[PDB]
RNA sequence: UUGACGGAAGGGCACCACCAGGAGUGGAGCCUGCGGCUUAAUUUGACUCAACACGGGAAACCUCACCCGGCCCGGACAAUUGACAGAUUUCUCGAUUCUGUGGGUGGUGGUGCAUGGCCGUUCUUAGUUGGUGGAGCGAUUUGUCUGGUUAAUUCCGAUAACGAACGAGACUCCUCCAUGCUAACUAGUUACGCGACCGGUCGGCGUAACUUCUUAGAGGGACAAGUGGCGUUCAGCCACACGAGAUCGAGCAAUAACAGGUCUGUGAUGCCCUUAGAUGUCCGGGGCUGCACGCGCGCUACACUGAACGGAUCAGCGUGUCCUGCGCCGACAGGUGCGGGUAACCCGCUGAACCCCGUUCGUGAUAGGGAUCGGGGAUUGCAAUUAUUUCCCAUGAACGAGGAAUUCCCAGUAAGUGCGGGUCAUAAGCUCGCGUUGAUUAAGUCCCUGCCCUUUGUACACACCG
């Protein structure tokens, strides 16, 4: 249960470029990459969550992160969600 | 505990068998021979090597070396 | 005046690019200083071998060397470098 | 302050700042110990006047102590009971209050650098009394 | 603690290893035998905030 | 004509300034019979009372010291007296001498002007010190 | 007061303020030299740091 | 402004995180190693990898991608770090290669007599003097055995280890 | 036949064995760890060496896994949110929890007798294995041995074996010097001027010479080399001269084994179990500290070879964004302002302790011992009560060298002595290091206790836990 503000800054930081990352600390006040935006680390942790059960994302981890991939399922998903044209292209493509 | 290892003595017999016109009865002078007749990854092995040439040297004076 | 300080670990490709500084240096007519060496220092961890209480007190000693050498004249990886004025 | 005894002359010393009765020797000097690692207070009376001529004489030899330096030079083992022993500064009210008094004779001024040093008129005090011991022996 | 520690306490394994069907198998150790780029989403940003 | 010779014990590091003078001896600027330890006096005094205050009588000699504990300095600064006269005895003055300054050195006590190599050993995890154990 | 309440204890010291950074463990912390890393994963990674075997 | 002590060790920790994070990451991608080479200017990253194209994207995107990765977990600025997949040769003499190449055929499910004897050969034809392989666990049974195969001659005690 | 084992024989080695001795431990108090008791819980692992100051485990909360109370979902994936007031009524958020059926998930939950990885131990003992040749139908054997020697299956020698490999050694890091190089305003010396004091002192100030001291690179040096003696005059040993040394201290460490330790180090992990009234997770409080007791590592002692009081005088390892210097306040513990140091620069010339030199104390349970308690001052932190530590005053216990037993140790070693690191908001009676002072005895033996090897025996081979 996260705000719809905070549901699209995941998506939009995620979209952005081809990457995202997040140490596994449920108690972290603000991400570190969504510093202005009053994102909790939980909500980022908990919202790749969700795309990783449907295929749309693959994780890793080394030793306190994640490091989240979009795939071609999950571009194209993205490009629904946030109401963009096939023109758009993450910064990794 | 002043036995050497068969890689000094092994070594000792062939530069003998190889170069016993160079050597003598000198540690110092074939200190430098087996440095330059011998490619030794060591200094200390070098010391052990030609301690005991100068030791085999003592002995073919003497008469024939078993080895 | 220029103080560069080289810190390395290893001091083979520490003193390898220390003298090429020097020798590079002093082509150009460039009054150097000699490779003023620091007292090394030892980073040193005692840790406990086992990695339960099992053991028979057997601890493993860990060292990381860092070797500095600073140049006051008027690049291998692992080797740091730092000018000054 | 060299080329004599130093034991004897810091019992010299403190006879010669004794006699001259210019030194502030505070009121706390007889319930005062000189360290918390001391069981006891010293047992000679006039023990103020035994510490200022041994704190002038460390002055002559290693300039710029300061209190936190006495604290340190006049420092022992703590006897800790039943637990190990270890090492314990010393007081720094009497390192100070010592320091002081010596100031009042214009024999210690501030150190411009760190914290106090001899002056020109201490330092020939000092050797007036290293000579007389040298000829007492 | 146990009384009896090389004495196997199970009816399946015992303590020294004894393979199935002698190494053969699929998924077994082996038997002893004979085998030898357009704009990205910045710009997209800036095209609909500057109508 | 001066020569500066170090005396070495298991880290008090005595080095003597024999130069040329009168028969001045001092460590770190006070006297030699002056040191805090009176009962290593005799010690100090052993290249003096052997090789004679005559042979002394031409040389300054100034030692400073620092490392160790007390009696490391002691044989440290006895050992830099012993060997800043024989180097003086070599550079200025015949070999000749040298040879009658070493020898009478030598014979007495080894360690005056060849210092010994013990050190501390490091110590062993399981146990209190170097060798012993828990 | 949920939000005010949950993790509301103060962590700014002692053992559990802080953990191993690679297993998240705050038993046999190595806190020298920066490492903040428990005794057991650090001689895992003694060779990729650099910290090498010598007596 | 960062002590020396700290410093070093720093940047140890970084390659050591780096390393360890590329094993999970590249496993199937005969990841061998990295070589952090820190430039004062910029810090380029050296992935040692016998299937670089694998490292590579289908046009290039997973190696934008790590590098991508790298510069948001380790505060590295936007193109202030680079990343060069390499090839490394004689892949029979690479340990980590070559318990990949074993670990790839446990999984299948052929053997661990006929895959390590297999892989075995492969490194004594690569030019190497001596190899061992050791597989422990437990595979179709409760009890774990231990399967050690050697060849050559193999140094094991000393510095030239 | 090869292993394993033996309560069979022989041989050999090792201060984790002995001998000769040293310091002890066991006795005292106390600090800690483990049982046993008690307990809403007194989490738990480990139990001969190879459990018991161990899990780097010195636990105020957190840690935390235990106990009793209350929230929270952090319920992937295929309407609902919060909240003022007081002990129930309103307002707010807006598809983000929608309730169920699916069946994910996380554990300091079990299983170390399902495992990985590390580690301990066998054993840091010297052991182990190809090629070719030989013996045997063969498994296998020989090499890999009667003896001598060595720290060593280290060597010589004997020799159906010859030549080799791993281990040992070599190697790596260490300290011992080298007035010879390479260089040093983040190291110093010396000569100089300057200036304070009575030619001596000056870590009191200044930039020219150059590297002894300091630092650290390179290259040297030591190899039983030289001499004498003992020896198959071999392998080597012993004693000497020379010399910085005539066995220096780690690390690494084979074949192979344990039902050794660890699931409570891991987003190493199989399975089982618990899954929202939870074994998840958070926040309070308590516990792990609980005490008739039986033990294990330790500290302090039982003094005059000493306690005190005072004088004097010497370290090294190392750490520092926190380490700390000066001027003030206070009796101490503290406080306070101004500072320096991300460090050969500041702390810092690390003015350490023991020790040394005076001064009193005088078989004395005493100025030995400082355990047990009282009354206060501070510091750390959100908070110390079950006293966190610390200071001051007072209280002044057992303990007069310690039973049967038992531990460690051969030279800068034992022991004494203090320092630093780890733990650390507060922080050492622990441990890892460091220097300081510095010995007695021993250069030997299978007597004991431990393993190793050969021979021998076996109905054992899951291998005597047979
Ligand atoms: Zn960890």
């Amino acid at each position: 249960l996260m705000p719809k503000k905070d549901r699209i800054a995941i998506y939009e930081l995620l979209f952005k470029e081809g990457v995202m990352v997040a140490k596994k600390d449920v108690h972290m006040p603000k991400h570190p990459e969504l510093a202005d935006k009053n994102v909790p680390n939980l909500h980022v942790m908990k919202a790749m969550q969700s795309l990783k059960s449907r295929g749309y994302v693959k994780e890793q981890f080394a030793w306190r992160h994640f490091y989240w991939y979009l795939t071609n399922e999950g571009i194209q998903y993205l490009r629904d969600f946030l109401h963009l044209p096939p023109e758009i292209v993450p910064a990794t493509l | 505990g002043r036995v050497r290892t068969k890689t000094v003595k092994k070594a000792a017999r062939v530069i003998i068998e190889k170069y016993y016109t160079r050597l003598g009865n000198d540690f110092h002078t074939n200190k430098r021979v087996c440095e330059e007749i011998a490619i030794i990854p060591s200094k200390k092995l070098r010391n052990k090597i030609a301690g005991y040439v100068t030791h085999l040297m003592k002995r073919i004076q003497r008469g024939p070396v078993r080895g | 005046r220029i103080r560069i300080t080289l810190t390395s670990r290893n001091v083979k490709s520490l003193e390898k690019v220390c003298a090429d500084l020097i020798r590079g240096a002093k082509e150009k007519n460039l009054k150097v200083k000699g490779p003023v060496r620091m007292p090394t220092k030892t980073l040193r961890i005692t840790t406990r071998k086992t990695p339960c209480g099992e053991g028979s007190k057997t601890w493993d000693r860990f060292q990381m060397r860092i070797h500095k050498r600073l140049i006051d004249l008027h690049i291998e990886p692992g080797v740091e470098v730092e000018v000054t004025i | 302050v060299k080329d004599v005894n130093q034991q004897e002359f810091v019992r010299a010393l403190a006879a010669f700042l004794k006699k001259s009765g210019k030194l502030k020797v505070p009121e706390w000097v007889d319930t005062v110990k000189l360290a918390k690692h001391k069981e006891l207070a010293p047992y000679d009376e006039n023990w103020f006047y035994t510490r200022a001529a041994s704190t002038v004489r460390h002055l002559y030899l290693r300039g710029g102590a300061g209190v936190g330096s006495m604290t340190k030079i006049y420092g022992g083992r703590q006897s800790n009971g039943v637990m190990p022993s270890h090492f314990s500064r010393g007081s720094k009210s009497v390192a100070r209050k010592v320091l002081q008094a010596l100031e009042s004779l214009k024999m210690v001024d501030k150190d411009p650098s760190g914290g106090r040093k001899l002056t020109p008129q201490g330092q020939r005090d000092l050797d007036r009394i290293a000579g007389q011991v040298a000829a007492a022996s | 603690k146990r009384e009896f520690d090389r004495h196997s306490g199970s009816d399946r394994a015992r303590m020294r290893p004894e393979d199935k069907r002698g190494g053969s198998g699929p998924r077994n150790w082996g038997s002893i035998k004979e085998a030898f780029q357009e704009m990205s989403l910045d710009e997209w940003k800036l095209l609909q905030d500057q109508n | 004509q001066s020569v500066q010779v170090f005396g070495r014990k298991k880290t008090a590091t005595a080095v003597a300034h024999c130069k040329r003078g009168n028969g001045l001896i001092k460590v770190n600027g006070r006297p030699l019979e002056m040191i805090e330890p009176a009962t290593l006096q005799y010690k100090l005094l052993e290249p003096v009372l052997l090789l004679g205050k005559e042979r002394f009588a031409g040389v300054d000699i100034r030692v400073r010291v620092k490392g160790g504990g007390h009696v490391a300095q002691v044989y440290a600064i006895r050992q830099a007296i012993s060997k800043s006269l024989v180097a003086y005895y070599q550079k200025y003055v015949d070999e000749a001498s040298k040879k009658e300054i070493k020898d009478i050195l030598i014979q007495y006590d080894r360690t005056l002007l060849v210092a010994d190599p013990r050190r501390c050993e490091s110590k062993k995890f399981g146990g209190p010190g170097a060798r012993a154990r828990y | 007061g949920h939000q005010q309440l949950y993790w509301s204890h103060p962590r700014k010291f002692g053992q559990g303020s802080r953990s191993c950074r690679v297993c998240s463990n705050r038993h046999g912390l190595i806190r020298k030299y920066g490492l903040n890393m428990c005794r057991q994963c650090f001689r895992q990674y003694a060779k990729d740091i650099g910290f090498v075997k010598n007596c | 402004q960062i002590s020396k002590k700290r410093k070093f060790v720093a940047d140890g920790i970084f390659k050591a995180e780096l390393n360890e994070f590329l094993t999970r990451e590249l496993a199937e991608d005969g990841y061998s190693g990295v070589e952090v080479r820190v430039t004062p200017t910029r810090t380029e990253i050296i992935i040692l990898a016998t299937r670089t194209q694998n490292v590579l994207g289908e046009k290039g995107r997973r190696i934008r991608e790590l590098t991508a990765v790298v510069q948001k977990r380790f505060g590295f600025p936007e193109g202030g770090v680079e990343l060069y997949a390499e090839k490394v040769a004689t892949r029979g003499l690479c340990a980590i290669a070559q318990a990949e190449s074993l670990r790839y055929k446990l999984l299948g499910g052929l053997a661990v007599r006929r895959a390590c004897y297999g892989v075995l050969r492969f490194i004594m034809e690569s030019g190497a003097k001596g190899c061992e392989v050791v597989v422990s666990g437990k595979l179709r049974g409760q009890r774990a055995k231990s399967m050690k195969f050697v060849d050559g001659l193999m140094i094991h005690s000393g510095d030239p280890v």
